[PDB]
């Protein structure tokens, strides 16, 4: 009902 | 049968047995009777009059003498066995006695039982390098002010659980022989109970040495009198039993301590670590910082994983710090053409091998990426094949596709 | 047999700590050429000098009593003839700590309910079936889940009502109340949930950043955060922009967005000129209070 019915990823991480 | 290995076989805390360190070894003083023969007196009070008995302190015969052997020796209440100062060493002068371990113990107790009166002044101390320096452990004086520089009878604060305190206990003239001193390192410290998670406590049980230094001498005030001879030879120190109880310092991590090659006491550490009190770790087992073992964790040092690629491996912060507490061991100079923190892929312009497994010299084979062909050196890891640029069909993008022709373009390599 | 030689050091020692007892099991030493008469055992705290108990040579096991709850103590085994006291066997333990069985708790409030006042002000109602004089007190716990790992906020009452004080606006809070009646003492009641009301924002949003966007220069991207007193739903955004400050409100242009996003392009802006930026929040009760302007100038 509220369900979606390839993933992508994103980073970010500091020095 | 090792102590620390579990039922199943899984890690647990090593503790060496308690031990009196100090029995059989030797214990360098700065007096004793003999050398030249000298007379002593025993005193001894019965009812409301004190009797003396003189007896002779010759060095060279064995039922006579009183070397500082017998102070470690094997305490007999039947035969006693003590040794005994110079007569009349009276503060400022002072008799002490050096004893050396050679390594890093977790004291609990120092005792003193004693032939003469025990002092109005005694004072032991410590030292974690091997004689070096010396801190204090504990004092006993009637006055801490004047003789010691201390409070006399001073709570034990939680803010400094590391500083020697000094009592007017155990200091009474009564008993006149048999008279024992017994400190408790841990006695009164507010955070004693949690001593497992307390490292200022854990620092102030370690001693690699004991000094112990008698500075004053009871008196019954008759020494001034017109026979000074008499008087004065009927006060000494002298000492039967000297005993430091403590385990092995192993941080949690060896059951015994054995002499090395070099004729040196160390832990027989476990749980993949090293030092003389395993205080740091094995080569090849950085995944995770140093930690002294609980009742409840192990804390045993985790193996590096190179995937037989590496044969040296750093701890780094940051990663263990990413991972959130779990590991931080890094792969140092990666072979056979392989990259990453644990060793696990093939580095840039190289392709994993799925006839061999990881572990495998041989689990990297070179990705022959075209010049004008591929766009890029760095390929696919599981298949082996090249970033192909206009279409392609080559493996290692070397030929040309269907009804493509070869071009003059570095740019277009194939046209239609 | 052999009396002409002190006894050999015992074999073996182990001790199990107990509330006010140590259990202790030793073996005789190896060689049997020297007669062994009996064992001493020597505790105490710190030290093993405190106290000895001299046993037959027959013994195998024995229990030290009387002992003090969580102390450590240092045990000492010697193996004694007729000769004298021979080389001792240490080792220590330190006792468990003395156990005081809890009590039978009693039953907690029932009916709990969370009655919304004002944005700072709930007040929460309980009942008790026990009550059919006693000097047993209610305990009301509240929680919100920002700022994180924070604790609940304790308060006593002894009526069946509590009037709970100094709220943040439009954020969900949860209730419950326990009985003491003395060492005995009933658990939390069930837990009742309380959103306080929604206020007029009584913060600015803070890090206003402004930059230049790469590819088309008289574009210029204006960039905020959430204000910390939202103090409800956030339903827009108000962007003022001009080349004056001291100019009122009134002359300031006008530039209104979406609550949801928090990015606004800006397009036609003149050249040789310095932009002055001012946000503020809306809200269904009111709206958020006046920024502080920013330096910016364009080539
Ligand atoms: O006044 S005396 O007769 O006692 O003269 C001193 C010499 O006595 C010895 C030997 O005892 S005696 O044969 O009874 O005279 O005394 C020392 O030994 C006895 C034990 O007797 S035994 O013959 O060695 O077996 C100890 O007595 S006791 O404690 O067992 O009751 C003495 O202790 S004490 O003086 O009472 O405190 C002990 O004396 S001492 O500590 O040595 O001074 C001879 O000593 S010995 O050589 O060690 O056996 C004394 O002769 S010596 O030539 O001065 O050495
Ligand atoms: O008698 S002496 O010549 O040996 O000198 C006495 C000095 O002791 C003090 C404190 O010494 S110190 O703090 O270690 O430097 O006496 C005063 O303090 C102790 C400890 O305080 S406390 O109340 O116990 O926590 C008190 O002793 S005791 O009662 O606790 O056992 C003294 O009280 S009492 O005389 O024992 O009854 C207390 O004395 S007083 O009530 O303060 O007068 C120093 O006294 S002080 O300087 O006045 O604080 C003395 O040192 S001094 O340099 O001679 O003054
Ligand atoms: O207040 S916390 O509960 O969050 O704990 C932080 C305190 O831990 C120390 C030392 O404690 S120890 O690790 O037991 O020896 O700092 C070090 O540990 C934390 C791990 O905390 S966590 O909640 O388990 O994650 C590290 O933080 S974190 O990177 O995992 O987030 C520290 O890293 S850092 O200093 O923030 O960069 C780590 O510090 S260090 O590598 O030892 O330098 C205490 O810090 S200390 O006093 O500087 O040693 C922290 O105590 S504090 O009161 O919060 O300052
Ligand atoms: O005497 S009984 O018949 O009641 O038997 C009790 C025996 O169990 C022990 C050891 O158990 S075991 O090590 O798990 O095999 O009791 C202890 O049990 C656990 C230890 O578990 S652990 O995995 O080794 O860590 C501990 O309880 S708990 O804290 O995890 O809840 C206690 O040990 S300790 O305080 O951590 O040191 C202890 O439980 S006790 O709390 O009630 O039972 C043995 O007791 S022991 O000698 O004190 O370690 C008993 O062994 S025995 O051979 O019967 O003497
Ligand atoms: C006892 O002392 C004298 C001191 O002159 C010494 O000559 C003698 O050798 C000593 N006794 C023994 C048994 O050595
Ligand atoms: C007995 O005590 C005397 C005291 O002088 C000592 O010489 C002797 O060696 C002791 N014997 C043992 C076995 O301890
Ligand atoms: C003991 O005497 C020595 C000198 O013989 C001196 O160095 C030391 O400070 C004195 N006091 C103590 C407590 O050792
Ligand atoms: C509630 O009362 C008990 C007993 O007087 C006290 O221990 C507790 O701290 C009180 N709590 C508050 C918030 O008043
Ligand atoms: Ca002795």
């Amino acid at each position: 009902p509220c369900n979606y019915h390839s993933y992508l990823f994103c980073g970010l991480f500091g020095d | 049968p090792d102590p620390c290995s579990d039922e199943n076989g899984h890690p647990r805390r090593c503790i060496p047995d308690f031990v009196n360190a100090a029995f059989g070894k030797d214990v360098r003083v700065s007096s004793t009777c003999g050398r030249p023969p000298a007379r002593y007196c025993v005193v001894s009070e019965r009812g409301e009059e004190r009797l003396r008995s003189c007896h002779l302190c010759n060095a060279s015969d064995p039922k006579k003498a009183h070397p500082p052997a017998f102070l470690t020796d094997l305490n007999n209440p039947h035969n006693l066995t003590c040794w005994q100062s110079e007569n009349y060493l009276q503060f400022p002068h002072n008799v002490t006695l050096t004893l050396s371990l050679g390594k890093k113990f977790e004291v609990t107790y120092v005792s003193l039982q004693f032939c003469s009166p025990r002092p109005e002044s005694m004072a032991i101390y410590k030292s974690m390098d091997y004689g070096r320096t010396w801190v204090p452990f504990q004092f006993y004086s009637t006055q801490c002010r004047k003789m010691y520089n201390r409070p006399h009878r001073a709570p034990i604060t939680k803010q400094n659980e590391q500083e020697a305190v000094c009592t007017d206990s155990h200091t009474d003239m009564r008993p006149l022989s048999g008279g024992l001193i017994a400190f408790s390192t841990l006695d009164g410290r507010p955070s004693a109970h949690d001593f497992d998670n307390s490292p200022v406590l854990q620092d102030w049980v370690t001693a690699t040495d004991i000094r112990v230094a008698f500075s004053r001498l009871h008196t019954f005030g008759d020494e001034n009198e017109d026979d000074s001879e008499l008087a004065r030879d009927s006060y000494f120190y002298a000492v039967s039993d000297l005993q430091v109880g403590g385990r092995c310092k192993c941080n949690g991590h060896a059951a015994r301590c054995v002499r090395d090659r070099d004729d040196s006491l160390v832990c027989d550490c476990r749980h993949n670590t090293a030092g003389p009190e395993c205080d740091r770790c094995k080569p090849f087992h950085y995944d995770r910082p140093w930690q002294r073992a609980t009742a409840r964790e192990a804390n045993e040092c985790v193996a590096c994983n190179c995937n037989l690629h590496a044969r040296r491996c750093r701890f780094n912060m940051e990663l263990y710090k990413l991972s959130g507490r779990k590991s931080g061991g890094v792969c140092l100079n990666c072979r056979h053409n392989t990259a990453g923190r644990h060793c696990h892929y093939c580095k840039e312009g190289y392709y994993r091998d799925m006839g061999k497994p990881i572990t495998h010299r041989k689990a990297c084979k070179a990705c022959d990426c075209h010049p004008v062909g591929a766009a890029g050196k760095t390929c696919n890891q599981t298949t082996g094949q090249c970033p192909c640029k206009d279409g392609v069909t080559g493996i290692t993008c070397n030929r040309c596709a269907k009804g493509y022709q070869q071009s003059r373009s570095p740019i277009a390599p194939c046209i239609k | 047999t052999g009396e002409t030689r002190v006894p050999e050091v015992p074999s073996s020692l182990h001790v199990r700590p107990l509330v006010t007892s140590i259990v202790v099991s030793w073996t005789p030493p190896e060689n049997q050429n020297i007669v062994v008469r009996g064992y001493a055992i020597g505790y105490g705290i710190g030290s093993p000098h405190a106290q000895t108990i001299k046993v037959d040579y027959k013994q195998r096991y024995y229990t030290i009593e009387n002992l003090d709850p969580s102390s450590h103590y240092v045990i000492t085994l010697k193996a004694f003839n007729n000769v004298g006291e021979g080389i001792p066997l240490y080792e220590s333990a330190v006792t468990r700590p003395h156990t005081v069985p809890d009590p039978t708790p009693m039953m907690p409030p029932v009916g709990v309910q969370a009655s919304i006042l004002s944005h700072d002000t709930i007040r929460i109602t309980w009942a008790d079936n026990s009550l059919p004089t006693d000097s047993r007190y209610y305990t009301v716990r509240w929680k919100t889940n920002i700022p994180a790992n924070t604790k609940y906020k304790n308060a006593n009452a002894t009526t069946l009502s509590y009037l709970v004080t100094g709220l943040k606006p439009n954020t969900l809070y949860e209730f419950s109340v326990m009985v003491t009646k003395g060492r005995r003492s009933s658990t939390w009641s069930m837990t009742a949930h309380g959103a306080t009301f929604e206020l007029v924002p009584t913060s600015p949003p803070k890090d206003v950043t402004v930059v230049s966007k790469e590819g088309k220069p008289r574009t210029i991207i204006v960039n905020w955060q959430p204000p910390s007193e939202a103090n409800g739903k956030i339903t827009g955004y108000i962007i003022y922009y001009s080349t004056d400050v001291n100019a009122e409100i009134h002359d300031w242009v006008i530039e209104p967005v979406v609550g949801n996003r928090l990015t606004h392009q800006i397009q036609e802006l003149t050249l040789d000129t310095p932009y002055y930026f001012k946000i503020q929040a809306r809200n269904s009760k009111g709206m958020g209070p006046m920024s502080e302007a920013v330096q910016f100038r364009t080539p």
